[PDB]
């Protein structure tokens, strides 16, 4: 339940 | 008749040069030493011999028996950043949602309220200078908002640049491209219901090109509810209708990948809650709208091209009405000029095809955190960047009074509009020439 | 004989310095409110001292016994959009065809008619300018074409910006590359039968860089009828004539992909319906054609260079044949300067090989919707952009004569061609210096 | 003494200022009509009430005692379009091949004929201006070449841009690389035997910048003849040469894919009969060749700085030696200022590696009908182009006597050098400050 | 006491303008004609009637009993290649091998020459000209080298303009990476053992960016000899040390692919036989090296900004200490002015990235015949070229005396710093505004 | 019997 | 024995 | 024994 | 044991 806020697939 | 007589030096005549420098090794390390390029003493004297000092007991004589005047043009250079904490363009005020909640057993309860947001001074460019913006929206989500409940679909205020409207079909209600058409037109900042940004205390809002028509009545505030008609349409489902190919097409997309919802008003409406300030300004009601207090300007990095002024107290007669005082933000003034700064500007096609590029290049995504969501989206890069570039400023002002007796130490001061020296001021010096006016 | 006084100072003679300025923080609270940064109100005052406006009691003094003069240079500067209302370049008369309808039992009913289309405040460049025209034309077909039965097919009206005629062969009488060949070379308007466009009350004209030999007659319409000559002519059915290897070539392509017909005259012709202007200027009749009262010319963003009057009614004498009135909008005028813009050109051979790419970065093909009909096409971006920049103006007006009794609050002025403050200033401020003249 | 008079207003002293303008609404409508901003009438007057015409009974008098004078300080601003036909450069004349004939059982008989080939206005750039006439000549043998004989092998006059002789070997006699280098080094013109250019009455020499070493000499006339010395080496047979590996070698490149002859003069020379003019200005006899008497020059788009005169007839007292009339091609000249119009110069490393995308990007060959053959082939394009961008003008003229009666309605006219209205002026209009110089 | 008369006119008082112009249609005609803009005849007379010559007879007389002068401010615009003959930039010495050869049974005799090579007037940037120079070194070798002995391995002189020490270890004693790093710093000469290259006789040293410290001592030569410390260290076998993993590393690649030798000093040695300026520069000895007596500088393309002198002889008084004579070339001066060209700086980040494609662009690697040889090879383009820009110039005279008398014909000559008329001007003309300075 | 007026295939 | 004057292959 | 002086490979 | 600071790989 931690949103990094970063796309990390692409 | 119009002499000029110097301790024990042969008599000059109807004039000769007396230099107001910065620079000289001897008074440097003596006289100022607390002060800066904006404000310091420096010796008139120019006689190597001398301790700087007993220069100043010494006097430059204008022959007492007529009054004269002196040619100022001056050389000043600065290097101030576009932005920066002494011109009020490092903070802006925003209104954010701060706590979503689950409350009284069925209230869906919003909290939310105003923050300022701070800038890391010097980062020129426009394009740039909104990404860094809208990065400071994140960084505080970052510390608040999830922590609190807030999802990422409910974000308020985004500064963007695009015309959320180009797709649009009259008839459909949607963007039929299914895609918020990628170009940039102009700055314009974008809010969710409740909330909002100010800028009461910042000349960002001159970097975004938005202005009031009614300049003096200090309090810019612009909130969600001023950006009346004309909120952001939704997209059409492409997937949904070409698949379908009676017609799909009523479908507005509400999500997108990784699951962020568009707020759309109501489960028929093809309109999303997220209003934008550029579409109020020529889509909406004219009269009423925000088109009615708020102009459609050129940007301009400089963030606002302010003077400063100049004051020579002991070397020039106080003008017409100045008073003449000891404290320096107060002086007369002799000069005034526009604080040396200029708007370059380029062409980067590669804007946009860089953005493309430019976020592999950066080997993050940290200002398009959500490459999905056609509106928290990273804003297009516009093709004709600005940038404020510093430049030395050989100006002239005109011939002044002079004093008939001028001291061994002038005192040199460029202020600005507020009346403080100016911080970004790495050379100032003029030349002074005296002559001749007419007698007593 | 030449003294300079004020309330109880020392009195100051032979010349001095009077500043106009709006800045100053307690005649902005009091003073301008209602105003704005081109009519607006400041005490010449500068003394610490002193309520603004028991200010206004006060007067600078120039001796009696002399008339008196000021040098009057002043910094303006402005931000002014390259399109906007108040300068006529967001709207734009074109006449286009409403309904396409089978009447009648065999008759087939067109009816046309004119229509106002307007642009979006801001929008830079000129290529995009166009864009944003031909995206205005099409708009409107979205809202009333379509649904009244009128094709694409026969859209009228369309501003492209290549020379179709290139590939063109005095024998075939056809385009032989099968393609119009797609560079740029000058804005033109393309039109179909019946239509046309209307500039008399636009700049946007200027733009496009066509104009009257005749400005004064005030009315630019250009009709259907009047590109006599000079039918953009039509396209070789390459694939035929290559395939057929008589040859095929009088084939000449009737319609493309996605079948859009080329309305060619007629069965034979190897002519289309539609007519350039740009080909009627240098390909038709130099006598009778529009070449004969139209001109060719560099195009320019800013539409063009308009002029700006100052203005300083309670300071300087009122010039040779005004009358001093109260009436801001016939205020005597004092200066006159070109309104700070300029044509900045850039080079982009990213153009085209943009428009290819540009397409792919922009998510939309919203200018390009017919990216297969070579008329149609979106036109191809030229190589050197311009773009209306924004640029303080350091500018000098001589001396003036001025009142030997200058009011404690003076009021400045700047008005534009047709007499009306210009909402798009953001700085203006002058510095008066007053000198002798002659005596009494 | 010095003063100003004007119908029933204060007298004013010393100086004031007259302001000539165009734009005003009153006389556009009644005075000017059939003239533009280059001829025009405009009233001094500049008092609201009073009709035109009525003003211009009217009269602003200078004080009778007194020899006045004024400052004239102007705005100019044109728009006038790189080649047009107005300035000459949109036409020029070559000699080309008309026919090719198998004559008289044995005989080849070659017609050669002069032809004034036309540009279509506007096509700025120097490059694409040099593609134009190439385009020409082309679409000249279009319309006759072919038709009677004629094969592109020997289409005669072209201009080119690169330096046929980089790979040259001093022993070979051979450009070794099999290919002429393609780099674009400065515009040049290539001829066949019998053909040749002139420019007699044609600035586009200008353009490419080749010039008479003695320009009053009216007559530039540059025939195959005159290119003595420097006819293009011919390539290696690069193929035969490296396959072979005596060395074949000596083979020089007879022809190309598509088989066309690159006319050696002979089975055996290892020139071939195309002329450059750039081979021979640099590569040949110095003392006779044409070095002699034609001089290479940078380019200049603009065609060749031209001046332009103003004229203030009713208003300025004639200049020493003119004559005062009424015939408009004569008026007394009262200032020279250049025609604004300036060369910007850009940067694209993407020329050459641009024709090459270029070609791709225009769906056509337009301009390199012959992409095999190494001399018809296209013209690399130069790093650097030139555009001819226009630029208003802010000059200032000095002081000149006036008239001291100034009539209502004064006439301003603005001439080039031939003496006759410029077309391409869009704003022109200048403010008089006038003041005392002596007494009568 | 102040008139001004002509023929049989109005007198005029106080000022006026006499106007020195080329262009007139009728002068040219008769007048001019061996003639060029920079040595003319012009008629002062602006008479409609009258023949020229006839004019000639005429003249304008300023009042006999007041000394005048005139005000002179012109217009002079010109188009000078970068490279051309005349100012001295198309030539220069150096010394090269002419042969290698086997002789009196062990002896290696090697004979060096210098020779004088030449460039083709015009190609403007510096790298180009940098190319077209090493170009014309390899030239001669063509003509003279290979059919002597002398392989390419030996060939002396070549102009490069990177650090070949980047790479370089001071343990190793070798440029690691085995390859000079590919990047542009400064240009450079780069020299052989016994060869290299003298400028005493042209401007393109300060193309190159070098400069005696002591300019007045007429003789530039920098033999091989003078670059004493600083010769080009060798490169790693890169290949060796890294499949030998002791370690190789020692060993300092010999040759390269299609083996050419280093010139290694000994099989020892870390050193080539390579010596580069820019290495004896800032790396070799500070007080007895290079750096001693030349000067690292800014390129700048202009080769040197030089000045050039009006005259006026027959209308403006002889300055001070100037005699009157009838020798075009010492005619008195009355105002000096800078030769009209400046140095546009671009961006081609494409340099290299550009070298490395422009290869492929131009259709031979005429300029990088070698493309092994890390020496040899063609140096990189650096970022930001530099080209010579022609500029009209809007100068400024001072006023200047006048004889009372003008003659109708008057002569006007532009000269150069040798004093000699100057070929590259394609339009000159002036103002002249006489008024009273005292009387007699 | 809808033209959305775009090219949704390229 | 017509001549397009345009190299249609390519 | 000719040196072309010219990399025709590449 | 030589650090030749220069990554030969890439």
């Amino acid at each position: 339940t931690f949103n990094p806020v970063y796309p990390y697939d692409t | 008749r119009n002499s000029i007589r110097y301790s024990e030096l042969a008599p000059l005549f109807d004039t000769t040069r007396v230099y107001l420098v910065d620079n000289k090794s001897t008074d440097v390390a003596s006289l100022n030493y607390q002060n800066d390029h904006s404000n310091f003493l420096t010796t008139v004297i120019q006689n190597n011999d001398y301790s700087p000092g007993e220069a100043s007991t010494q006097t430059i004589n204008l022959d007492d028996r007529s009054h004269w005047g002196g040619d100022l043009k001056t050389i000043l250079h600065t290097n101030m950043p576009n932005v920066n904490e002494f011109m009020f363009t490092n903070k802006f005020k925003a209104r954010v949602m701060v706590s979503r909640s689950l409350t009284k057993d069925k209230q869906v309860e919003l909290k939310y309220e105003w923050v300022e947001f701070t800038l890391p001074e010097g980062n020129y460019s426009e394009t740039m200078t909104i990404d860094l913006m809208n990065n400071a929206i994140v960084e505080h989500y970052l510390k608040v908002g999830r922590q609190n409940g807030v999802l990422e679909s409910d974000i308020g205020v985004k500064f963007d640049t695009r015309n959320f409207r180009l797709g649009f079909d009259p008839v459909t209600g949607l963007v039929m491209p299914g895609v918020y058409t990628n170009e940039a037109f102009h700055p314009d900042i974008i809010l969710l219901p409740g909330c909002g940004v100010d800028f009461t205390h910042s000349r960002l809002s001159n970097l975004l090109g938005i202005r009031k028509r009614q300049p003096f009545q200090e309090g810019f505030r612009i909130t969600y509810d001023d950006l009346e008609g004309g909120n952001i349409p939704a997209l059409l489902d492409v997937d949904a209708y070409q698949a379908s190919l009676k017609k799909p097409v009523i479908k507005p997309l509400t999500e997108d990948s990784k699951k962020r919802s568009y707020n759309l008003i109501s489960n028929d409406s093809t309109f999303t809650q997220y209003r934008s300030w550029y579409l109020a300004y020529n889509y909406g009601d004219p009269q009423t709208g925000i088109r009615s207090w708020t102009l459609l300007c050129t940007p301009d990095v400089t963030c606002g091209s302010e003077q400063v002024y100049w004051s020579l107290p002991d070397m020039m007669q106080d003008p017409v009405t100045f008073r003449s005082t000891s404290q320096i933000s107060n002086f007369p003034v002799v000069g005034a000029e526009l604080l040396p700064v200029h708007s370059k500007s380029f062409y980067n096609d590669q804007a946009v095809y860089s953005q493309l590029i430019r976020q592999f290049t950066s080997l993050t995504h940290v200002f398009n955190r959500f490459p999905e969501n056609q509106i928290l989206a990273r804003p297009p890069a516009p093709t004709i960047t600005t940038v404020s570039e510093n430049v030395p400023a050989l100006t002239d002002h005109g011939t002044l009074p002079l004093r008939n007796s001028i001291g061994g130490v002038q005192r040199v001061t460029i202020t600005d509009a507020r009346r403080r020296t100016c911080p970004y001021v790495y050379k100032a010096l003029g030349i002074v020439s005296p002559r001749v006016l007419s007698s007593r």
